[PDB]
């Protein structure tokens, strides 16, 4: 009745051993000293696999402990978590380390995540070719680190620079992908895959499978997140000569570059990084025209996004004033004038059999027909570097096995859930989904293991009302985007009153238009801003045309293989990612970091907790006490019930356990229920 | 919600609905008070056509809706609507949940008992207010002008009202009640217009035939010189537009429309009129206190609003009480908005603390008590 | 067939024909509704020679075959046409099983009933389609459009009509119909160009009279200047061939065979004309909601393309409406297209998917459930 | 001319206009009130040919003309047309020199001022009439039924109006007047018709529709089982001859065509409905006299002659008013006689003598005095 946890404003749980006081009327003292008058019972460790009590006081306990202990302490649960301590690991990513984790199958793989590594190698050396390993970590996390020592365990394993290759190419990725996000000045880029390709055991393949890119930071942003690294450099003004080649005015001279006012970044030195991303390039092996070509694009997407559109019937075409944005656009380009303003105010795609229609589209259209044709532009961009990242890359020759590694952007939470904040939510939500799953498999080779007869969807539940009905919220917001005059709060009374009841999902407060949805990570309320004007998006053929036949070569490079809903591409590459990823082994880490000091023996507890709750690592604490918890083998329960009080004698002394091959399958509550009637 | 737990003063009125914050000076929230309906089959799919429209919204669609007026002569018609009004001037306008406020509402005098029976029970049991009260609507306007001690001659477009108070204290064996308000001052227009040609049928109509009668009125100093020099020459004709597009004009009815609240024998009921009543309702008081009435009866509510009843109503009395008597009308000018300013002072600034009906006090008392304690 | 079970869009509109998938933003099959029958003798062996002609070979072969239009005015005459025509627009065109998807057919407003319980009883029992949906012609140009609200002044072949569509809901007291229509242009220009000289009398003729109805035709501004200007010298004659390398030269009757819409007393039927229709559609609506409708009215139909019919329809509007008033007239361009672009929106893009008819509940109800459900 | 100097009685009422001399029982001039308009060109000489038809000649050659309803709604649209049915009625029915009798001649309630100054101007003006008088179509009912004193509901293909009167007095503070009269249902029959498959556009088929309203049409009891049961068999159905020899069918729209006075939502108008009408018309009087109202409320007018209008009447007041009072329904079968009847005693049965409008007071006070005289 004393020992027991206590949840306190600082402590969340503090586990307080004073006095057994009443069932609700908790008076005791703790460990901050008196108490006034429910959590759970109280019993650095390696695994919390055998404990008394399964609840977050413990794991939170444990968890400091081992902060206070300077352990990263993985517990095995089919999956590790270790913690960023912010120091140097002595003895741990040695080569000696590295020769006793190749060496030490069942003591050092506790703590250790090389261990966990070499563990990996030795199940792919074991014929499951296709495996990966999830990174649970958030930006700051170190799970870059991490990946290179993983890296460097796997070629002390495997054999066989592609690290140092790999090493050279994030530069080239990040300033083409990271902005200062809400939760990082330095954030990260995208959904980034890796791929290293095994010839019998001699790793040699590189490949990348790097996906759903964040198209929306292109004109629509609202925070410090506006200005793409790449964006900022071209904007630092890499050349000052090409500057006035290329007629680059200010970083405030870009409207599209105007969202949020954070222009000048204490973060970055962007002409120093755009000088190393330039050596990076020719690192890369990029052609100084093809340099050239990159910035000249990016410059003529600056323009463009600097192109105003215009308002007879005035509102079906436009106008110019300040031409001299949308002329050097044209410039840079290399391509005429009057075609590419007829390729914007036009939209001319109407033909039935012989005849031809122009539809004149309207300046509400012709923005979004603007904004369209840039985001193609980027889009293309990025896959040609993508393309040139892979050349300079180089696979193996047809080998058929190799190891997997993912870095998707989480759950995450911000003063506003935007729709690409929303989107971001749905692929941590299909991760969490096929996260449990594996959990889940796991679980049951489990019981199946020991022979229990052990007889979540809310989830798929959550995935269905959001995107996967027909009448689904994605669904909706698509059907509402087409037909014309749908106003965003009308949107959102609809999106209020259909699936109304019975969600984890309701309306907002007496507020004007959000959508309070219960994700796995904790309850998010989206504030219904232009989400109807954000995932708006059209491909046009006369459009590719011009970008396939310019006299820019590569540009033209850039295009020359020459539906309308963000949220349906987005869901439909979410699914090849996630099908893709469903045909490897599963493995999963956790990296925790002490992001309150970012500094070694610090703890932040509301951080600690948000990182369980993100990662799912307390939903998987709970899915696991969903099942059999407790699981101790006959000797163990036999020297349990000495010390409580063979297998049926302490049946007969007891009398959920469910005794199985060895071990008993049983409850950790039951468990707890024996600790106390052992010290009672 | 709202800085600060002071409670909300709001008048319903059945007019413009008019909703705020105590301790403030100026009203937050106005709308005119109406329920709107579709009446035609709707075929394009997706913009929103809830069957539930109300207020400024309604104004808008004003075309193809029917109109309910939801509160009548001072007595509440349905439930619903008022269950729909409160809902929507709550949620939406002042974005306040109401259960951290307690509330003022109002009243003319002498209205049906169940009528208060029913308001003061809904939005204890279904909104679960901390505290209720109601005023009335003769008292506040003093409280709006300054403690000036008279007759409160104040018609909105529920009713008309004559109360006095004196010093401190009010009359109730000689009030007076009316129901010439705004509402037939446009069906009087509704026949009156027809006489030139024009005609309005529908109830679509109605807030626009309002809104000419809000401009294009004024209370005339004779009402036979002015009906026969205006027939004899267009010089009072002015010109309106109706929302097509029409030019349409205006003769001697300008000053017709509000005639008859001078002369209320035109519409059929038999009463005296508003001057008269002021009157009887004075000569129904003692003979010591008089000469106060006199010199501080106050107008209020935007049926008053004619430019001209002041010098009107100055002459009517003049000619009818005794001589030698000075006689003063204060028509203060911001009247329109008059009772709700009142509502500002008594919520938030006296002692108007353990005068409040606690909820406490309902659930040990039921809905009869706000009979027994509030007047 | 399909690469997805999304749904059959087609207009039948006794024109030509436009069909293809929901989805699509362009009519993937296309062709002049004609059923062809042999009229002569024939002694050449084994060149085909069957004797149910439709379509594209229709107008090929179109010397030596009769014509029989098969829909007129909007009325369906012979239902073993409409039978055969929906088979060849199916199996020839779009090569799709009909029954792996729901179909869409329209009509134009008033049509009679029979028709409309014809039409639905076919495809379900002759075709065996999973579901059916009629829509009306009216609404889905204002999708096509974009959601401008407003009157939609439609004129195929078939008919021409007026519906208002205020804000989500549609005015079925103040619709309009009448019946010139692309044909009887055809008819009115075969007796116009008997004056010059030329002849025409039979069925084969027909459809090149409507080449060059669709051709050289423009709708004058002024009425009377142009029939005396152009009687004053050859400005406007200009020529065109017929298939024999004929010359036939057009006198003023270039814009006379299309200045009868707006003066339909010379083919002999007594109505008030396109535009007085349009105007007097719009007085059988409310005095509240009017002013949108004047800049928001929508024109669609392949018989409103000829030059001039823009300016044309704005003098007269202006001329005949209330002054002051800002009158706009869109004219969008795939306007020929627009219905069954209409039908590419409805069909996919919205929650129609329980409001279509589920064929149980046609085998519990029969064909007239068709009249209690889609309008 | 007469063989006295009686006066002459007439109602014009905008359908058939009825014409006699005072002191007879039976209208000795009656004709459909219609001008007549060639409309296409003539060739064949010497058949007269003349462009002003007018009345009972109008509907014999009814295939070749325009048709000009004069007046519409109870106000007069054009004067000339006037000017001809007066000067046809006056010299070729009853041959009679317009000087040398006075003249009596009515309107409904609430008609616009200027008609009734346009009317009394022109007969003085124009045919030089001794005298002049205007009645009320309210008030000359009763003389006709005699003097049961009630509401007097009558509804010609003009107008409906509710005037209650009592006692030798009348009510004008709440009377009604309505606009769904017998055009209406014309027009509705003509959308109604249309879902069969029969179609009638122009102005000449005006009159037949009116014919078969004036045949087949009666009023159901109740509006479901009735609306039910003629769509579950065809007992309702019968037939009809158009003048070429066709044979017409009708279903259940004999009782839909004038289902639509007791429901006023069809044709889109909004308002009560005749029987909700006549209640609110009723409830707008005196607690003291009512009674007599609900036993003595009288019918009129040609548009109440479908066979059901008294038991549906009678049914609908019973469940709407206080249910125990004796209700009680006059239904004279001469009604559609019943104004002009009452024109008949009015002029010469009376001590109406001084009460004529001499015209020598015309000549003084010009047309206005019309206005303070008659009413
Ligand atoms: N010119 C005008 N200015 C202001 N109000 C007017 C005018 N003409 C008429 N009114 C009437 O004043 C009324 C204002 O609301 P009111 O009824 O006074 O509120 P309350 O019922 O709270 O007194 C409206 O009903 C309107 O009919
Ligand atoms: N110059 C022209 N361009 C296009 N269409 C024309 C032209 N002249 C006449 N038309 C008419 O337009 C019609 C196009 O088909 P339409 O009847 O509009 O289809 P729907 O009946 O579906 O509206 C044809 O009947 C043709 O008679
Ligand atoms: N079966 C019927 N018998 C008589 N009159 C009918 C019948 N059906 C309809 N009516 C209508 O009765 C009207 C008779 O004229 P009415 O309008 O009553 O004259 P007034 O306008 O003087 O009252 C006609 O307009 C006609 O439309
Ligand atoms: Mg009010
Ligand atoms: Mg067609
Ligand atoms: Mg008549």
């Amino acid at each position: 009745g004393s020992p027991a946890w206590v949840e306190d404003v600082e402590t969340v749980w503090i586990e307080a051993t004073v006095v057994k006081l009443d069932g609700d009327a908790i008076t005791a003292r703790t460990v901050n000293g008196d108490l006034v008058e429910a959590l759970p019972r109280d019993e650095g460790v390696d695994d919390m696999t055998k404990l008394s009590y399964l609840h977050e006081p413990g794991v939170l306990h444990n968890l400091y402990t081992r902060f206070k202990h300077d352990e990263i302490y993985t517990f095995t649960g089919n999956i590790l978590i270790a913690v960023n301590p912010f120091t140097r690991l002595p003895h741990l990513f040695n080569t000696y380390m590295m020769k006793q984790y190749q060496d030490a199958q069942p003591g050092d793989l506790n703590p250790h995540v090389y261990s966990v590594a070499d563990a990996a190698y030795k199940a792919m050396m074991e014929e499951m070719k296709s495996q990966a390993i999830l990174v649970s970590g958030e930006s700051g996390a170190g799970k870059t680190e991490t990946t290179k020592q993983i890296m460097q365990y796997l070629a002390f394993v495997g054999g066989r620079s592609v690290e140092q290759q790999v090493l050279q190419s994030n530069p080239l990725l990040e300033a083409f992908g990271n902005a200062k996000t809400v939760r990082n000045n330095n954030s990260s880029r995208f959904g980034k895959f890796v791929e290293i390709q095994f010839n019998n055991g001699k790793i040699s393949g590189a490949a990348v499978r790097t996906y759903l890119l964040e198209r929306s930071r292109v004109t629509q942003i609202s925070s410090p997140e506006r200005n793409y690294h790449c964006f900022y450099q071209l904007v630092a003004g890499a050349s000052p000569e090409d500057a006035e080649r290329l007629k680059l005015g200010p970083p405030d001279s870009f409207h599209y570059l105007n969202q949020s006012k954070c222009v000048e970044v204490g973060a970055i030195d962007d002409c120093k990084e755009y000088q190393l991303t330039r050596e990076a390039m020719d690192i890369v092996g990029i052609t100084t025209e093809e340099q050239e070509a990159i910035f000249r694009t990016i410059a003529a997407v600056l323009h463009l996004g600097n192109i105003e559109f215009d308002s007879s019937d005035a509102s079906e075409v436009s106008t110019e004033k300040s031409k001299f944005h949308l002329k050097a656009a044209a410039e840079m380009l290399m391509c005429d004038e009057q075609m590419l303003e007829k390729s914007l105010t036009t939209r001319i795609m109407k033909a039935t059999r012989t005849e031809s229609i122009t539809k004149i589209l309207n300046k509400s259209q012709a923005t979004d027909n603007r904004d369209s044709i840039a985001k193609t532009i980027y889009a293309k961009l990025f896959d040609w570097l993508v393309n040139k990242v892979n050349k300079s890359i180089g696979q193996d020759p047809h080998s058929t096995v190799l190891i997997g590694v993912l870095d998707i952007y989480g759950f995450e939470s911000f003063e506003i859930n935007s729709f690409e904040q929303f989107c971001i939510n749905l692929t941590n939500e299909k991760l969490q989904q096929h996260f449990n799953t594996h959990v889940f498999k796991m679980e049951q080779a489990e019981y199946r293991k020991e022979e229990i007869n052990w007889d979540f969807v809310d989830n798929i539940d959550v995935l269905d009302l959001i995107e996967k009905k027909p009448l689904g919220i994605i669904a909706l917001l698509d059907e509402a985007c087409m037909l014309p005059r749908s106003t965003a709060e009308s949107f959102a009374r609809k999106l209020g009153d259909t699936f109304n009841n019975h969600r984890r999902f309701s309306k907002h407060k007496f507020k004007r238009t959000a959508f309070t949805i219960d994700h796995y990570a904790g309850q998010v309320e989206y504030r219904a801003d232009l989400f109807l004007e954000k995932n708006k998006d059209f491909v046009v053929p006369e459009h590719q045309q011009l970008l396939h036949a310019s006299r820019c070569a590569f540009v033209s490079g850039l295009f020359p293989a020459d539906f309308m809903s963000i949220g349906s591409q987005f869901k439909l590459q979410l699914a090849a990612l996630m099908e893709t990823l469903k045909l490897t082994a599963p493995h999963y880490i956790r990296c925790v970091k002490p992001n309150m000091q970012l500094k070694p023996q610090i703890f932040e507890n509301k951080n600690v907790l948000q990182q369980l709750r993100c990662s799912g690592v307390l939903e998987a604490v709970r899915i696991s006490c969903a099942g059999f918890p407790t699981r101790r083998t006959f000797e163990e329960f036999l020297d349990r019930f000495g010390l409580l009080h063979e297998k049926v004698a302490c049946q007969n002394l007891l009398e959920g356990y469910q005794i199985g091959k060895t071990k008993v399958f049983l409850r950790a509550g039951q468990m707890a229920i024996l600790d106390t009637l052992r010290s009672n | 919600d709202e800085d600060e737990t002071t409670a909300l003063v709001c008048d319903n009125g059945s007019g413009l609905v008019k909703a705020g914050f105590a301790g403030d000076d100026a009203p937050r929230a106005v709308f005119p008070s109406i329920v709107g309906r579709p009446r035609h089959q709707g075929v394009m799919v997706g913009m929103g056509q809830k069957d539930s429209y109300v207020g400024d919204e309604a104004q808008s669609k004003r075309g193809i809706l029917t109109l309910k007026y939801p509160i009548e002569h001072g007595i509440i018609t349905n439930w619903d609507d008022m269950e729909k009004i409160w809902h929507h001037t709550f949620y939406n306008e002042l974005r306040v949940a109401p259960e951290e406020h307690p509330t003022l509402l109002t009243e003319a005098p002498l209205n049906p008992k169940a009528n208060r029976e029913k308001m003061t029970q809904i939005m204890f049991e279904t909104f679960n207010v901390p505290a209720m009260y109601v005023a009335i609507q003769a008292v506040l306007s003093l409280y709006a002008s300054g403690r000036t001690t008279g007759i409160v001659l104040d018609s909105g477009d529920g009713v008309t009202h004559n109360v006095p108070i004196y010093e401190g204290y009010a009359l109730p064996h000689a009030i007076m009640r009316l129901d010439l308000a705004g509402r037939d001052l446009t069906d009087y227009l509704m026949k009156i217009l027809t006489e030139r040609g024009y005609s309005f049928v529908t109830t679509a109509e109605r807030e626009i035939v309002r809104d000419i009668k809000e401009k294009l009125c004024y209370v005339a100093l004779d009402f036979e010189n002015e009906m026969a020099t205006a027939a004899s020459s267009s010089s009072l004709e002015k010109s309106y537009e109706l929302p097509d597009g029409q030019v349409i004009t205006i003769g001697n009815e300008r000053f017709r429309c509000p005639e008859t609240l001078f002369q209320p024998s035109f519409i059929g009921m038999e009463s005296a009129g508003i001057h008269e009543t002021t009157y009887n309702s004075i000569m129904k008081c003692d003979i010591d206190i008089r000469k106060d009435l006199y010199a501080n009866n106050v107008m209020s509510g935007g049926t008053t609003m004619y430019p001209g009843i002041a010098d009107r109503m100055q002459k009517e009395i003049t000619a009818l009480a005794p001589s030698t008597m000075k006689i003063k009308i204060i028509a203060p000018p911001e009247r329109k908005y008059s009772v709700w300013i009142g509502g500002s002072i008594l919520a938030s600034l006296s002692t108007f603390q353990q005068m409040w009906i606690t909820k406490q006090e309902y659930d040990e008392a039921g809905p009869s008590i706000v009979h027994r304690k509030c007047f």
